[PDB]
């Protein structure tokens, strides 16, 4: 038969961290 | 510059009374002028230092039915929002609830001012997140995801990401407002890299929530994220991969995954360690008990790619645990499992896998490596090389360690699974006559007989099974009798487990 | 109304006066 298959539970939200957007924002309003 | 500030300061009190006047013709003209003032650096410093003026601007924006007056006040607040002191004035004047109302405006210029100002507040102003949430801003931002201006969408999705991070309440609101389908649709539709990046970051944050995760999978987010795995932007690729990994354990009933699996296998050869890591973890979950995905992964050279990843990884268990788990999966229970078992050998995988059984490997990686070896042992051509690499003495040594623990959760793993796993692997290796001489010469027969008294049924079956294989040779059959194996095997004949009773009968027959 | 019409003419005049000082 073989070994049992198994799920690994990944639950990583990463980090929070913007300047590419400063250009987007001012371009959108002019 | 200093005379500009004096002039503005004196004008402001009178401008404030006119701006909060009954006559809307008066208010319109006053608001147009207040906006012109807010463009110049000197006079806008005067504006943000007057709490009453900023309040008048906020009140007028909430209340006005004139379009020019909506545009000017919103533009005024937006100019103030580029400075720390202007942000604080907007917050202190009840400007967040007002701006949230303006997210329902049919005037696009007001809409664009309102979201960009709110984006500034969310980045730089303590308290701005709870206020936006409190004001019902999330429901509104999600509704705006069906607009088509890509720049406006990029800022909207970034506001969603800031607000959803580490906040369960905001994740559920987003889900209750149709957030997943709208985000996944954006990924399926646009090519603007700024927007794809911010949207992928929201999906990453929602993918750790257990209500949102199934909803993203149902909408086709797995397949949509896969579409961008070869984009030139690395921050996009890494976000898509982090997200796919969170979603992977709830995506095993999903179809049309051929393209995604193919790309994940190619990504195993990246020189970026975070890319290899996510590719391995995603593949391990998507092959888990899914014969269709296993066939596709083997067909695009997945075994070679996975063996090469284990060789590069070294003692990095973040990479080897999932890579070994994927190899375990690909070497059992599908059409091409025999080919895969041979393929681990032919691509230089046997020495490296047996080495992973040894320290400094930890119990999660040892549990999975034992499992991979067990599968590999189903193929006769691996019997000999596995003996040569020292698999047998090390499996036996881990079995003694895990069994002794069970008399007198360690590292996340139950010690009974290691007893079942290692004995299970020895059960299948014992199909080789040469392996039977090694196994027996390590004084294992005493311990295998003592395992017949194990309460867990799966251990009885596996201990009886290896005893059954060892008994086919005569001198070994006598040592099993001499160890007092006849009694417990007789009581195992009357077992509800069909395999336990079968092997138990087969041992008893070969002792005569 | 008549009273409110005077209020407007004066108020709009105040605005033009301020706009000269600033611009």
């Amino acid at each position: 038969l073989g070994a049992n298959d198994e799920l690994i539970s990944f639950k990583d939200e990463g980090e929070q961290e913007e300047r590419d957007l400063a250009d987007v924002k001012s371009s959108l309003v002019n | 510059e200093q005379d500009d500030a004096e002039l503005a300061t004196r004008a402001i009190p009178e401008l404030t009374k006119l701006l909060n006047d009954e006559d809307q013709v008066v208010v319109n003209k006053a608001a147009v002028m207040v906006h012109q003032l807010s463009k110049k650096e000197a006079s806008r410093h005067a504006i943000m230092r007057s709490p009453q003026m900023v309040s008048a601007i906020v009140r007028t924006m909430q209340n006005t039915n004139d379009v020019e007056t909506a545009r000017c006040t919103a533009g005024t607040l937006h100019n103030l929002s580029h400075h720390r002191e202007g942000l604080l004035a907007i917050f202190k004047s009840g400007g967040i609830p007002a701006l949230v109302k303006m997210l329902g405006s049919p005037v696009d210029s007001v809409l664009f001012y309102a979201i960009t100002t709110l984006h500034n507040l969310l980045l730089h102003q303590e308290g701005a997140k709870m206020a936006v949430r409190l004001a019902g801003g999330l429901q509104k931002m999600v509704a705006l995801l069906n607009k088509t201006n890509v720049k406006f969408l990029a800022i909207t999705t970034d506001c969603l990401q800031i607000l959803a991070y580490g906040n369960q309440e905001s994740k559920l609101i987003i889900l209750a407002s149709g957030g997943p389908q709208a985000l996944v649709n954006i990924m399926r539709t646009y090519t603007y890299e700024k927007l794809l990046w911010t949207t992928s970051r929201v999906l990453k944050v929602l993918s750790v929530c257990s209500s949102n995760k199934p909803a993203i999978v149902e909408a086709g987010g797995m397949q949509a994220l896969g579409l961008h795995l070869t984009d030139p932007s690395q921050r996009l690729v890494q976000n898509c991969l982090w997200t796919l990994r969170n979603l992977s354990d709830a995506a095993t009933k999903q179809e049309g995954m051929e393209g995604l699996l193919g790309t994940l296998v190619q990504l195993l050869g990246s020189d970026d360690i975070n890319v290899v890591t996510c590719a391995a973890g995603i593949l391990s979950n998507l092959t888990c008990n899914n014969y269709k995905n296993k066939m596709m992964v083997c067909q695009v050279g997945g075994i070679e790619a996975l063996v090469r990843t284990v060789l590069r990884a070294g003692d990095r268990e973040d990479i080897t645990e999932p890579a070994i788990c994927a190899l375990r999966h690909l070497t059992s229970r599908h059409q091409e499992a025999e080919m895969a078992q041979n393929a681990v050998r032919l691509h230089y995988g046997l020495p490296v896998v047996v080495k992973l059984l040894h320290p400094p490997s930890h119990w999660p990686l040892i549990k999975a490596t034992v499992g991979l070896i067990r599968n590999l042992a189903l193929c006769p051509a691996n019997h000999a090389p596995l003996r040569e690499q020292g698999a047998i003495p090390r499996l036996v040594q881990l079995l003694v360690r895990a069994h002794q623990d069970t008399q007198r959760f360690v590292e996340g793993v139950r010690m009974e699974e290691i007893v079942e796993g290692c004995t299970g692997a020895l059960h299948i290796l014992a199909r080789d006559v040469h392996n039977r001489i090694v196994i027996r010469g390590l004084n294992t027969i005493p311990l295998f007989v003592q395992l017949l008294y194990s309460p867990i049924e799966n251990i009885q079956r596996v201990a009886a099974g290896v005893l059954c294989e060892l008994a086919q040779d005569k001198e070994a059959a006598e040592a099993i009798e001499a160890e007092g194996a006849t009694a417990p095997l007789t009581e195992l004949l009357h077992s509800r487990n069909e395999g336990v009773a079968t092997y138990a009968a087969a041992v008893l027959f070969r002792m005569s | 109304s008549q009273e409110q019409l005077e209020h407007r003419e004066r108020s709009l005049q105040t605005l033009r006066d301020i706009q000269r000082m600033l611009f």
